[PDB]
Parts: C-alpha cells; sequence; structure tokens
RNA sequence: CUAUCUAGCGAAACCACAGCCAAGGGAACGGGCUUGGCAGAAUCAGCGGGGAAAGAAGACCCUGUUGAGCUUGACUCUAGU
RNA sequence: AGAACUGGUACGGACAAGGGGAAUCUGACUGUCUAAUUAAAACAUAGCAUUGCGAUGGUCAGAAAGUGAUGUUGACGCAAU
RNA sequence: GUGAACAGCCUCUAGUUGAUAGAAUAAUGUAGAUAAGGGAAGUCGGCAAAAUAGAUCCGUAACUUCGGGAUAAGGAUUGGC
RNA sequence: CGUGGAGGUCAGUGACGAAGCCUAGACCGUAAGGUCGGGUCGAACGGCCUCUAGUGCAGAUCUUGGUGGUAGUAGCAAAUAUUCAAAUGAGAACUUUGAAGACUGAAGUGGGGAAAGGUUCCACGUCAACAGCAGUUGGACGUGGGUUAGUCGAUCCUAAGA
RNA sequence: AUAUUGGCGAGAGACCGAUAGCGAACAAGUACAGUGAUGGAAAGAUGAAAAGAACUUUGAAAAGAGAGUGAAAAAGUACGUGAAAUUGUUGAAAGGGAAGGGCAUUUGAUCAGACA
C-alpha cells in the first residue's frame, strides 16, 4: 500500500534544527538548512518569497543593540558623564 | 528518544514549563483580554516537531 | 518537616480556593467554546482530499 | 429570568427553570408535553411508573421509525417509549418547583403544572471518523427546560 | 477504595505476580493506609496479604 | 452476529416545490398542464418498478484557429563532433 | 519387527492433512513488474551471434576547468545491440 | 504433553478478562455445516464446495536432456491389552 | 425612488429617549419607496439645493458564516465470555477487593529494548470537557515528585561516502 | 536641482469602519498543517463604577426560586443593542393523494371616521 501502511514505516527524519533559525531544516544527509543555508554566509532569500522575507527580517526580533542608534543619532553620538 | 541529545532535551524542558494553566490573578488585572492560555500543547493532540 | 503548598502560595496571591474553582470552570468553558467553533469552521474543508483515486470504473 | 408565555398569576404560581442540559431535545419535548396541564402528583406518580416500564412516554412529533407499542393506548398513540433521562431531568425540577412552592406559601394538593416548554440549546460538538479520510459530525441536542406551578382555583 | 497500587506493590515485594496474591477483603481500611512499601512488609506477615499458591500442573499420566 | 423492540449515544448522501394513475398534446416518454378515474388522519417492517434516483461542468464523437506525451525524410534551429 | 487376545469393523478416530489421469497452444527452468482494477505467453535469465576500441583510445559525462565514470581497468577486458 | 515438528489442540509461570448493553429469535443477509435418489444435466466455464490427505509394506506406465517423471497411477494395513 | 460620504441651509429632531429592530396596526404613492402609532432599545440622526461614488442582488456547481428536513433514523455487530456478594459513592452492566468461570498458550494478550514520541512514569485531589453508551475509573483535568555511572553507551577509529 | 511601496520622526484625508481596511484593531506572521521549500487563519464592545449576585431555601452538585446591586439584569462575565433561516410553549384558524396565488363576495377578527 502507498497510503495507510506506508505511513507507518515513517519513523527516521530527513530533517533536524539549524544552529541559525532554530527549526527543522538542516538536511543531514548534506548538512544545509532549506530555510537559510547555514554553512553558507549568506542566509536564503528570494524576491520571489516576499512573505519569507518578513518572517525573518528586520523587526521580527529583539534588536538589542539596533534600537538604540536613532535615540544616539538624535542626541549626536555624545559620551561621557550624563550630568550634573 | 531515551538515548537523547541536549539540545532535544532542553527544549523539551521548555515545553513542559509552559505546558501550564493561565494563573488566575492575571484575570484580575485593570485591563484584561487574556481569559486562557490558547499556546496549550498536550502530547495526545499536537506533536512539536523538533 | 513540611510548611508549603501551592494553596498557602496562591491564598496571598489573590484567588482563594472557591475562586479558583469558579476560575477554573469559566476557563475551561472559555476554552471549549472555542473548540466548538473551529471544529465547525473547519468541518466543510477537512474531508477535502487533493487526489482521491475514486476506485471506480466500470 | 425571562420565561416563556404564561397566562396565569405569580402569585399563586412557582417557577423553575434548568439550564444547557445534556439531555436530548426531542425526547424532552415529548416528555413534557405528556405532562403539560397535569397535576403534580398525578404526574410524578406516572414518571416513575414510565421508568419501571409502565405507562409509557408517547412521542407524537420526533417519532418517525421508531417502534409501536400498546401503552400507547391510553394516550391513542401507537408509538411511545420510556426515555429515562428526560424523565430524570425533568422529575428533578417538579421537585424544585414544589419546594419553590412549599416556600411561597402553596398548597401541594392543588397544584398542576400549567406552562412547560423545551428548547434547543448550543450544540456540544465532536468528530466521528467515516470511511474515505473523512470526518463528519456527532453532536448533542441539549436542551432548556422551563417549568411552572400553579394553584386550581375556581 | 483502590488497592491497585497496592496490589501492584505487594506482587513486587512477594516476588510473585500481581494474580497470586490476596488481599483480605476484610481490611481494605487497613490496607489503603498502606501508602508505602515497607508497609507491605508489615502486611504480609500479619497474614492481611498472602502469597496465593501456584496452579497445579501435574506430569503423573505424562 | 445482525436486521427487529428498548435505555443511552447519534451522523451522512441528497433536497426548485414536491410526491396516486390512464390517455391527450407538448422540446415528440408528465409528479404538476387539459379531460376523466379517484380521493379520509397518523403509521411499522420489508421491497427494490419508479423519482429519465445519487455520485462525476462525458472519458467516447465533433468543434476550438486550446494544449501535451511520442515519431519522422515535416518547417525553423541547436548542444556536440 | 513379529504373534496372540479383544471391541457394535472401530482405530492418521478431535486437530492436522496431496484429488488423479490422457492431450493441445505457449514461455525452457528459479526469478521480476504495473504499491491501489491487468502476475501473464510480457521482462529477465543462462546460452548463441554481431559491432566498436590497442589508451594520442571506445562508450558516456560536464556551463567550464591543471575536470570526470568505466578504470584499484587493458580484448578470456570495457562498452553497445 | 500429543506429534516428525517453534504446525494445530490443551495446560503451568506471567498477563488479561478490555471491545456499549438488555430482551426477543420474523423476512432478506454475512460467516460455518448437513442432505434422500441422480451426479456437472447447471454454467461462458465444475466459479464455490466436496472427495483425497499422515505413516508402514507391496506396486508404479508412456516419455526422457537418463538426472527425472513419481507421493505417478493403483492396493492393503493402522486402536487397546 | 433609494444607499455610504462632501459643501451650503432648516438659528432642523434628540437622554422628557437619536439610530436600529419586531409589528396578518394605520396613511400616501401606479411603483421603486416614504410617513405614522405601539413594543423593544439606549446616543447620535435627518428634510431641502447641490457635489461625489467601492451606490441597490433571488440566482453565478458564487465567497464566508450560520441553520434545517431526512433523523432520535443508518446505526455503535471481527478479536470465543462473562457472572455473585461486598466496600466506596448522590448514583455502579463497566471502579476496587474476594470468589467462580475462561483466554493469550513461551514465533504469547509475558518480560525488555532500537527508531519515534516527550513526562504519557508515580502519587494526592478531581469529573465541566475527552474515553463515538456510562463512569466514583483513566495514557484525561489540577497540583507536585521523579531519571544519580571512572567500568553501560555517546565521546575515539575508520567503511561506503561527504 | 532629481529618485525614494524601505528605516526614524511629524502633519493630514470628500478613504475602510471589524466578512471591510494591512494577512494581523486582540498574546498575528500567532495557533495549526506539511519531511521541507512554504502555506497561514479565526477572534473587538458588560457597566459610569464590579457595586461581578452577601444572605435564605430545595438540591449529591451544577444550578434553580426568593432576596439583593444597579438608572437598566429586557446588561449576569455564554454579558452593547440582539435581525433571519431554524425551534419550543400558548392563542386563533383551516385541512379527503400537495401547498401557495388572482378576480368577486359571505362569515369571523381588527381599523376607520365623526359628519357634536
Ligand atoms: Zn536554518
Amino acid at each position: 500500500g502507498k497510503g495507510t501502511p506506508s505511513f507507518g514505516k515513517r519513523h527516521n527524519k530527513s530533517h533536524t534544527l539549524c544552529n541559525r533559525c532554530g527549526r527543522r531544516s538542516f538536511h543531514v544527509q548534506k548538512k544545509t538548512c532549506s530555510s537559510c543555508g547555514y554553512p553558507a554566509a549568506k542566509t536564503r532569500s528570494y524576491n520571489w518569497g516576499a512573505k519569507a522575507k518578513r518572517r525573518h527580517t528586520t523587526g521580527t526580533g529583539r534588536m538589542r543593540y539596533l534600537k538604540h542608534v536613532s535615540r544616539r543619532f538624535k542626541n549626536g553620538f555624545q559620551t561621557g558623564s550624563a550630568s550634573k | 528518544a531515551a538515548q537523547k541529545s541536549f539540545r532535544i532535551k532542553q527544549k523539551m524542558a521548555k515545553a513542559k514549563k509552559q505546558n501550564r494553566p493561565l494563573p488566575q490573578w492575571i484575570r484580575l488585572r485593570t485591563n484584561n483580554t487574556i481569559r486562557y492560555n490558547a499556546k496549550r500543547r498536550n502530547w495526545r493532540r499536537t506533536k512539536m516537531n523538533i | 518537616r513540611r510548611t508549603i503548598t501551592a494553596a498557602d502560595r496562591r491564598m496571598v496571591s489573590g484567588v482563594t480556593e472557591k475562586q479558583y474553582k469558579k476560575g477554573m470552570k469559566k476557563m475551561q468553558q472559555l476554552e471549549k467554546n472555542a473548540i466548538n467553533t473551529q471544529i465547525r469552521r473547519e468541518i466543510k474543508r477537512v474531508n477535502f482530499q487533493t487526489h482521491y483515486r475514486d476506485e471506480l470504473l466500470q | 429570568a425571562r420565561y416563556g408565555a404564561t397566562s396565569t398569576n405569580p402569585a399563586k404560581s412557582a417557577s423553575a427553570r434548568g439550564s444547557y442540559l445534556r439531555v436530548s431535545f426531542k425526547n424532552t419535548r415529548e416528555t413534557a408535553q405528556a405532562i403539560n396541564g397535569w397535576e403534580l402528583t398525578k404526574a410524578q406518580k406516572y414518571l416513575e411508573q414510565v421508568l419501571d416500564h409502565q405507562r409509557a412516554i408517547p412521542f407524537r412529533r420526533f417519532n418517525s421509525s421508531i417502534g409501536r407499542t400498546a401503552q400507547g393506548k391510553e394516550f391513542g398513540v401507537t408509538k411511545a417509549r420510556w426515555p429515562a433521562k428526560s424523565v430524570k431531568f425533568v422529575q428533578g425540577l417538579l421537585q424544585n418547583a414544589a419546594a419553590n412552592a412549599e416556600a411561597k406559601g402553596l398548597d401541594a394538593t392543588k397544584l398542576y403544572v400549567s406552562h412547560i416548554q423545551v428548547n434547543q440549546a448550543p450544540k456540544q460538538r465532536r468528530r466521528t471518523y467515516r470511511a474515505h479520510g473523512r470526518i463528519n459530525k456527532y453532536e448533542s441536542s441539549p436542551s432548556h427546560i422551563e417549568l411552572v406551578v400553579t394553584e386550581k382555583e375556581e | 477504595a483502590n488497592l491497585r497500587t497496592q496490589k501492584r506493590l505487594a506482587a513486587s515485594v512477594v516476588g510473585v505476580g500481581k494474580r497470586k496474591v490476596w488481599l483480605d477483603p476484610n481490611e481494605t481500611s487497613e490496607i489503603a493506609q498502606a501508602n508505602s512499601r515497607n508497609a507491605i512488609r508489615k502486611l504480609v506477615k500479619n497474614g492481611t496479604i498472602v502469597k496465593k499458591a501456584v496452579t497445579v500442573h501435574s506430569k503423573s499420566r505424562t
């Protein structure tokens, strides 16, 4: 049977977790993630996946550092002691 | 499985600590829209694909 | 040699036992309402098979 | 607590209500319709005979394809049945109405059941799994029940 | 009450299985406070619990 | 073991409105129209004549200035050599 | 292995457990395939024959390359029918 | 234990005794059996079912690549003491 | 005729009840439609001259949502099989114990494990939902506890290969 | 001088007004499906204020009936108003193998108008 039986022989993964996006996309017979070529330096992105370019792009996360630069520019990238 | 990794175990631990209800004192706040926990998960219904 | 229980932990943080019960009941109810809704709103296009073979020609 | 259309006074009458009950609308309706207009004492005596499988309940509207019997003759019909969940859930509101009355000060010897109506309630839903990899509903038909007793005057 | 876990512990203690164990039916209240395994040991020697005898498989006709 | 009766639980297909016939005419084979025959609540188990029964915007045939798989000494070109 | 005796002639006492024969068509055989309508006389097979090639090579590949399969090979071989 | 046998059948250790139930025994069905006399007349067609079935002894043809065919066919026996 | 919005106007209506909604109650208009009374309800809405459009649905195997008849119907029928008493409890065909009967019958309905699952393990409490009947039971719900390695394995080696 | 459907900050609209307008007015690229690439939703409103129904009583318990809060429970967290299909109870009426409709009138129900 090509169905209800042959869904029974499904117990070994062709995918596991990428260390750069954290989802089950790391093909392991070949070692490349399918949503961001991990060994590759560039993140996988194509301009036909314009939805995918919202689920991963800037603004999605914390923006630990980049959230503060408009605050720092406004003040002129000043430094030193706050004030009296 | 039994002979597992640590990444997996760590994620399972997270999913455990997530598998609790909503604390009732949340519901008494002054502007609250949260009635229950909708990100709830149990091994019968939904498998976490890790 | 024991003092603490979750009940004594939640006594201070607002809800007492009867309010825990009365909260759980409505919490469960609002969890079940949405299930009734999800089943209704899926029931149409759950049985929609992409490649059903229709074992009948003669 | 807004009730249906009762052509009788609230002073000489008591009330009861059950909501979101998990019993079948169709079989509770026929049960209630079998005791409308009756005396309580001759109703509770009758719903207990039902469960003892004497003095059945007639099925007049929701009666298709069911079977015939001999305890329909005192109601004329031939299709009747003995629904012992409808019965219990009704019998437990008669008790409540009698109590409400006895605490309002009404004499339980001349009380009759004036208004009684069953409604449909929201369905509580599930799935049954049919052939060829499909799904179909398998859901209940709950019932609101609403009841009124009043004491017969001239 | 519900002495299923008591029956489990009793088998585990005695060695025999869950089916060669006999808990006295007149002593449910006292068995139920056997929330432990060191209590079962007290009960086996008080006789409230019993290791029933092997069912017999004779070999004489053979 | 079912079906059947009962307690409980309880879907689906399908559905213009619907549901007695004959002949007539009619989109040439009516459940409805016309003329007649007839006609009495509510109904249970079966049945498989019928509802040109249900399933599927016929698959055969044809048309389309719609395509595809394949072949060749068809037209126009091409990797390679 | 044998002999008596014996029974309602029963006795591989339940279970288990080959129907047989004469002929024709076809494929040699064992084997393989259409997972979910075709297990077949089709495919494969050994066996027979033919073709190319002596390495600067035959067949094949690759967008290309200081690139590759056969080839850890060498005609009693590799490749194609 | 039977038996050639990890077959089937029964049992010990261990485990379960769960599968929605009750009552009744109509048609038509699903699954399993029997059948007088005849014995494939049925039917596209012996489809289905039946018969044979184990072990021991005897006896075993045409044809043959001499290896087989072959459990050929075809007969008898089978317990208990 | 009508709808959503715009500019002017009635120094327009209105919490002493706007809009909306129900009304086999009334009036006008051929008609599209407009107006009134009653009940309900609770905050904004209209007539007129003009502007402007995402402007009027019975239909499209229309889209989404919802609800019906059929229907308390088909039907919950493989897996040999259940029964008595008691305890618990609001309540027991189904929970627990005991007694009986029976099954798997060691290529098992036993005892462990690899993949996989992920806390389903164990206890205490509990029944609204789930267990296509029931449920005092539970792989459910709620709260918590729980996995101890110099010797088992990974770790190390290399195969096809990358 | 020019470009700028991205980012940061500002101002506005003869625009949509929760099946609309961004897919997302809400814990939305969330839940969920799929091996994976990718796909991808639903879901806003109690009231001015929780004052969120003390207390009594029947019940095993949910809940009910009384009480009570409130301007209003015809606002009781299933909460703004709360349409229709569909459904229950009551009341009226009719009803031989359909129902419904058009003209005309009887009978019944209702409305009319005072012309004081
Ligand atoms: Zn990745």
